[PDB]
RNA sequence: AUAGCAUAUCAGAAGGCACACCCGGAGAACUGAAACAUCUUAGUACCCGGAGGAAGAGAAAGAAAAUUCGAUUCCCUUAGUAGCGGCGAGCGAAAUGGGAAGAGCCCAAACCAACAAGCUUGCUUGUUGGGGUUGUAGGACACUCUAGAGUUACAAAGGACGACAUUAGACGAAUCAUCUGGAAAGAUGAAUCAAAGAAGGUAAUAAUCCUGUAGUCGAAAAUGUUGUCUCUCUUGAGUGGAUCCUGAGUACGACGGAGCACGUGAAAUUCCGUCGGAAUCUGGGAGGACCAUCUCCUAAGGCUAAAUACUCUCUAGUGACCGAUAGUGAACCAGUACCGUGAGGGAAAGGUGAAAAGCACCCCGGAAGGGGAGUGAAAUAGAACCUGAAACCGUGUGCUUACAAGUAGUCAGAGCCCGUUAAUGGGUGAUGGCGUGCCUUUUGUAGAAUGAACCGGCGAGUUACGAUUUGAUGCAAGGUUAAGCAGUAAAUGUGGAGCCGUAGCGAAAGCGAGUCUGAAUAGGGCGUUUAGUAUUUGGUCGUAGACCCGAAACCAGGUGAUCU
RNA sequence: GGGUAGCGGAGAAAUUCCAAUCGAACCUGGAGAUAGCUGGUUCUCUCCGAAAUAGCUUUAGGGCUAGCCUCAAGUGAUGAU
RNA sequence: AACUUGGGAGUCAGAACAUGGGUGAUAAGGUCCGUGUUCGAAAGGGAAACAGCCCAGACCACCAGCUAAGGUCCCAAAAUA
RNA sequence: CAAUGGUAGGAGAGCGUUCUAAGGGCGUUGAAGCAUGAUCGUAAGGACAUGUGGAGCGCUUAGAAGUGAGAAUGCCGGUGUGAGUAGCGAAAGACGGGUGAGAAUCCCGUCCACCGAUUGACUAAGGUUUCCAGAGGAAGGCUCGUCCGCUCUGGGUUAGUC
RNA sequence: AGGCCCAAGCGACUGUUUAUCAAAAACACAGGUCUCUGCUAAACCGUAAGGUGAUGUAUAGGGGCUGACGCCUGCCCGGUGCUGGAAGGUUAAGAGGAGUGGUUAGCUUCUGCGAAGCUACGAAUCGAAGCCCCAGUAAACGGCGGCCGUAUAACGGUCCUAAGGUAGCGAAAUUCCUUGUCGGGUAAGUUCCGACCCGCACGAAAGGCGUAACGAUUUGGGCACUGUCUCAACGAGAGACUCGGUGAAAUCAUAGUACCUGUGAAGAUGCAGGUUACCCGCGACAGGACGGAAAGACCCCGUGGAGCUUUACUGUAGCC
RNA sequence: UGGGAUACUACCCUAGCUGUGUUGGCUUUCUAACCCGCACCACUUAUCGUGGUGGGAGACAGUGUCAGGCGGGCAGUUUGACUGGGGCGGUCGCCUCCUAAAAGGUAACGGAGGCGCUCAAAGGUUCCCUCAGAAUGGUUGGAAAUCAUUCAUAGAGUGUAAAGGCAUAAGGGAGCUUGACUGCGAGACCUACAAGUCGAGCAGGGUCGAAAGACGGACUUAGUGAUCCGGUGGUUCCGCAUGG
C-alpha cells in the first residue's frame, strides 16, 4: 500500500533547496548554567543533517 | 533502528507549527510576461488561458527576475517591489486586484 | 372481582442453511513496540441474536464563510496532508472539487363540524375522524379562493387485454479423385460454399462426412417482466398575524466509561450507567476551549427505490490456469478405506485396441501358468493391458585377476580382442608415477564435527501497492491524467478534480532573487548560474507470512470420568 | 446404572490421575503465531574482489554509521616511491 | 593512481610465524596490544607426512628450455666433484 | 603491448525448460519420449545415425514464468544391505488304514500323554453370521495343507408361562 | 504346609501413596490443642437463582497445627499477624462556594476601566473505613545473644535486647573438624552398642523424652544352612549348531577396509617411513570403527517459554 | 500596681425564654415502600412459585452509581552487561599519568591517582614586588614561630589529581573595577553520528590605563546528562466566520 512518513521527523525537519534536511540543534533544553556563552549562540543555529545519516534515512521522509 | 543507540529522530528537538491558513500564490516571474504582447491588457484568467500558471492557487504574486522588453499594462492580487518599477519604468500600470 | 381452570378457532411461532454479504450483543491472544505495563495486533478471530436479497444510512438543529454538491450512499483526489501518538512503535481523517445514482414523504401539537361517555350542555373526556407538519418561520387563526397521485416511501386490494423475453425444440450452404496406409481429415490434382473458416467428433491433421455454427423459426402449459385499460385514492392557494401551537424527565450539566483519525479529555460534535435538570420564537442548536457579534439551521416521532457488498446455485462463455507426486481431499462409488470413546483426522488409486474383434481348437499341468495355432497394423497391445527410464535382480560371455597394503581416480604404458559419427579409433589393462569423498560449518575439517542407504518425482527471493536510483522512450517551461462514460473482459477516444515542475527563504506573520538571524547598508546559514514530467526494463527498500522448513508456548469454541 | 471437565475436576498428598508421556488433557480455529537460533536455497562462463576493525548499543555469536569491496558518472595530477 | 557524487553489498568468531611490549612463571599451540608477512580467500616446488614456515601467485595446451628455496651414494632428477 | 588464483560479495555476457504472438517449417514414407554411439561448441549445452514408439513437434524474433536440485535427521513412491541371518509366540506324541497332483501337518482307528475348583458344562456383557451342509485352494493361517474362525453356493434363531 | 534368636534407630498399630524406576522414616489414623461459627451459621460451588453444609444446631459444623499411650510441653508481646479500644493529628467522593479569570452593555479616550448573563477556575469549612497510635495475644508468625574474669562452657561481672534455652536429649535419620575419646564385640571393627559432651549447627504440639505390640522398614551381631565363595565338575532339557519349510529389523557417503612409529582439528582401514600379509567361506570374542539408538538427563547463551514464590511493578475477583 | 479585657461589634463555658414561613439533622420513634430459607389459607395429589390473612423487621437492610481502605486469592510482566565458563566479588560516564615501540592513535578484570566542585576575588585591567631552604644566630629558641645576612634556578608557590607550563612571571601585593559583555565569526583541530575544542577579525556598548593597548572568566586540561514532557519571564509574528 501507501508508505508511510515517520511522523516524528516530519516535525524535526524542512527540506532545504539541494535536497539537504535542515535539523535543529541538540543539547539545548536545560542545564545551561553547565555550558559555555559560546556553546549557545553556536548552538542557537542550524545544521544539515550529514550524509552518512542522510543513507540511513532516506525513506523516513521521502514525502517531505 | 541503531542497535538500541539512542536514533536520530529523538536526538533532535521538534520546533516550529504550521499556520492552517497560509496566502501562498502561484507565482509569475518578470520574464514570464514577455509571452505577452504591448498594452496588452493581461488578466489572471487571461495568464490562465495562456497557460503560464498552471491553477491559480490562492492569488497570483508577481515577482522581478528578468525584464519585460514591452510596455503594458497588469491586473493581478499582488506585487512585489522590483515588480512595480519594472513595470512603470517601460510605461503601464498595474491595478491591484 | 381477579388469579386460575376449561374449551373452540387461526398456512401466527418454532427448525434448517451459503463456511459468502449485512446490522446489532459480547469480545481474546500470540504478535509489533527489537523487553514491557500505556499503546499495537483489533473492535480482528471466535462466539451468540436478527435479517434481507441486499442490508445499514437517508431528506438537514448539514457543510461553509459559500454564490451551498442543497437527503443518503458509493468511486477518484484531497493525502500518508491536517492531526493523534510511553509525541515511540505506529494510527490517520474530513471539507472543497471531479464522477456513479438521478425522488421526497407521512404522524404528533395547536384546532375542530358532528357525534359515544361524566357533566347540564356552561364545562369538558374520546380515538371516530378531520387539521396541517415547517426557518423565506411553518402551520392553525381570521380572511378570499377554484373540484394531480398510486401499490419502490408517499392509503391500499385485485381482473383484463396485449408486448418481448425463458423452462421443450425446428430448419440450416458447400468435395470428389488418386497416392501411402490397418484406416485418411494427410500429400497430390481439380472443384465448391461462406451472414456459416466458433467448436467437438469421425480408424490420422475436415469450412464442404457427422453433431453443429451464422442466420432464421418456434411453444399446450407453468412462470418472472412490462404497455395500457381499469381500479383505488384526493384541494389547491395567497394575505394578515392579536392570540395559540410546533415532539420533557428531553436537551444539557456533574461523576464513571465507550465512539468520533483525535487516550474523561476542550470534548465542543456524540453515546451509555448514576444523580440533578431548562426554554417555549420576544425561543432553541451549531460554526473544535471558547465566548460577544455575525452566518447557518430548527433536535428530542416515522417511511423511503438507485448507484454499493457477496455467490450455495442456474444458464452461456473465457483463460501466455493444472494436465493425475499437478489441478479440489476426492478426474476412479471420497469426506469413502482407515484411525480415534468422541470432537475430529483423513488417504492410495485415470490410460488394451479403431472395433472386444477379450485369444475357436491342440499340447504339458490338478490348477495357476505357459507353448503353438488364430484375432489385430501391432499381443514384449492378452485384460496388473499405451509409452516403460533408474535404483535393484539375473543369464551369457571378449579382456583381466589367487605375494597382495587399494578416497579406487588420473597419468605413463606392454599384451590380448574389436573395427567408427575414420579420427592421429573402440574395449580390457601386466607394471610404474602422483593422489586422505562431497556438502555444511568454521581461525583451521580426510576428519573420529554435521548431513545424505540407493534411484526417481516434488521441493525455497514471487506478487500487489508505494518510495528511491539507473537505462530507455515521448516532449519540454511545461509534463500528465485519476474515477467515470463509449468500446469487445482490447487497443483507443473523451474526461484536466488533482499531481509534479517553472522560486526560495523563515517556526510564523510575511518578503521575494532574495530571504532568516541581527540595530546594521556587518558577518554568517539556505538560496539565485533553469529542466522537468509521464510510462516502462533493471537494482534496492517499505507494507504485507515476503526466500523455505521448524519450536517451548499463548488465546477462543467445542469432545471426553467406557482407563484412572 | 449414574454424577463432577480443563482459568475446571478428583486426590489417605505422589505435582497423583483425568482414554498407553498432564508444573496444566485432547480436537479444531486466531495461524503461514514469533523464532536476533540451527539447517536448506537448484544452470554456465568472464571481470574485479574484501573483513574478522573503530565508535555507539539490554550490547557482546545481533544491529547502526565509519573503514575495507564493486558498479556508473564527474573531477583530471591531486596518488605512490 | 587519487578524490567527489550516486546505485549494490559482505564484514563486527580470526589464525600462526617473525619482531617491540604488557599479563603469566624472561609457562602454554596462553591471553591482550603494536608492526610486517602468510593462511583465511592460494594452487605449485621444498620442509617425510604437516592451513599459517622457506621459495613462488595456476588464462588453456606441448613427451621444449632456464632457474628460486632445497639439494646431487640408493629409495629418488642431479657431483660417490 | 599489457592483464586473466580466488571465498562473503558487486558487475557483465550467456546456455537450457513450459507457455503465448507472428513468420516459416517437420510429421504413420513414423512426432514427442526412451536406449545406444567412437559427433560439434570456450561452458551451461547442441546435432546426426540406428533401434523401441505410434501422434504430435521443431526453427527465427519477441514476449511472460509454478524455469534448472545433491544434501534441509526434507515429503511420496519403488528397490537394496544386514541374510537365506534373527524369529516361527509356554505344552507329547507315535503308528496302521483312507483320501489326493501333492501329506509329520486333513479324515478314521489303536495306543500313549495333559487338564480336571477345570483347557469341563451353563449364562451374562461385548462381537455380529464367525453357526450348519456341500464345494474350492489364489490370498489369510508365522511351515505344509486335500484342512479351517478363509473363499463360493444354499441353509439355519419358532415362547400367553424364559 | 514358619528358619530362628540378641540389639539399635524410624514410625504407635490395620491401612493409603508416585498406573509405567521410589511403598518408606513419606500420607492416613484414633487422640490432643487452637481458632472461627447463634443458624438464610461459618466455610464452599455458582454472575444469580438454586444448592452443599443439614433436613445438622455449640456434646454441632468448617479451618489450622500436632499425631496411640505414659511423664511433660520452660522463658520472651520488643517486631509482625490477629485483637480490642482510643482523642488528637492525618484523612476520598460528595456538600460548601468568600474569592480569581475570559467575554462586553457602559464609560474613558495618552486605551485603560467595566454593574450581569454566560462561562473557565477554584477555599476556609464539613466529610467513613481507615493509618499512625495504645493494653492483650506465642499449641499465632517468630525469637532464645555478646564480652571479660576463669584456669573450665562451673561460676561471677559487663554490653545489648523483648527476652537470652528450662526439663529431657546429644559425634544424633542432626557432629564439619572426625576413623572424637574410653569400654564392649572380632585374630583384626571408617560399620555396630554403651557412655562421655568436647551441641560447625538438639530441645519441648514445623512438639521433647520413653515405650509393649506391629512392620515385604533401615542397621549391627549370632546359630542353623548351603556352589555365595577357595574351585570349579557332571548331568537333564530350551535356545545356540547341521538339514528341509517360511523368513524380518535397527544401520548404511562409494569402499579391493592390516600393524607400528610419527603428522594432523593436538587419540588414523584410507596421510609419510617402515613391518607384515596367497584367494573365499563356517563357528566363536568383543579392542576399535571416537559402534547403534535419542538435534546431551550436566554446563552456558537466547532482551525464548512455562510452573511456583514475595514486604518487585502494575492491576485485580472479592471484602470493609 | 494587672493576665486577657465590659463605647461598638461576631457575641459568649455562664442561666433564663416560648412558639413563629417551612424544614431537616443528632436522636429516639411510628408505618405505607422494601424484606423475611414465616405460620395459616387457597390455585393444587405440590418442601417450587404466585396471590391473600396475621406476625417479624423497617425507611433499615438489599440493590444501582460514585468514592476511599484491604486484596499473591487471582492475572500480565520485569528482574542489565563485562567476565580467561557461569555464579560470588569488582566494574560501568568524565580528567591526568605510565604501559604506548621519540607525530597522532593503540588493548587487557594492566600499573597509579582524582571529578560530579570551588572563586564576587582565587575574575578584568594598571602599577609595583620576588621565592623554598641553608649556615655564618640569635629576645623566644619545641629545632626552625617573627626578626637579621650572603648564597640561594627555583630545590618555593600556582584553590584542587596528575602531567605539561610559569620570573615574559601564569607567583605575591596594591589601586581602580565587572569583559564571569551583547550580536557574531574567515579559518582550522577532533571526529561514524550526536557532540567536543581553538580562533584572527568585525559591529554595539563598556571597564582599566596618561595613552598604545588588554579584557566574551579562574596557568592549561575534569566539576557532569541529549530528547519528550511540565513550570516561570519576555515577544507576538500563529491563533479556524470576525474581535478578543
Ligand atoms: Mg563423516
Ligand atoms: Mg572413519
Ligand atoms: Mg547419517
Ligand atoms: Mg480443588
Ligand atoms: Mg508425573
Ligand atoms: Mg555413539
Ligand atoms: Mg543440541
Ligand atoms: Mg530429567
Amino acid at each position: 500500500p501507501k508508505m508511510k512518513t515517520h511522523r516524528g521527523a516530519a516535525k524535526r525537519v524542512k527540506r532545504t533547496a539541494s535536497g539537504q534536511l535542515k535539523r535543529s540543534r541538540a543539547f539545548t533544553s536545560h542545564l545551561f548554567a553547565n555550558k559555555s556563552t559560546k556553546q549557545k549562540r553556536q548552538l542557537r543555529k542550524a545544521r544539515l543533517v550529514s550524509k552518512s545519516d542522510m543513507k540511513r534515512v532516506k525513506q523516513l521522509l521521502a514525502y517531505k | 533502528f541503531e542497535g538500541g543507540q539512542l536514533p536520530l529522530f529523538r536526538r533532535l528537538p521538534k520546533r516550529g507549527f504550521t499556520n492552517i491558513n497560509r496566502k501562498e500564490y502561484a507565482i509569475v516571474n518578470l520574464d514570464q510576461l514577455n509571452k505577452f504582447e504591448d498594452g496588452t491588457e493581461v488578466t489572471p484568467a487571461l495568464l490562465v488561458e495562456s497557460g503560464v500558471v498552471k491553477n491559480e492557487k490562492s492569488g497570483i504574486k508577481i515577482l522581478g527576475n528578468g525584464s519585460l522588453d514591452k510596455k503594458l499594462t497588469v491586473k493581478a492580487h499582488k506585487f512585489s517591489a522590483s515588480a512595480a518599477e519594472a513595470i512603470d519604468a517601460k510605461g503601464g500600470a498595474h491595478e491591484v486586484i
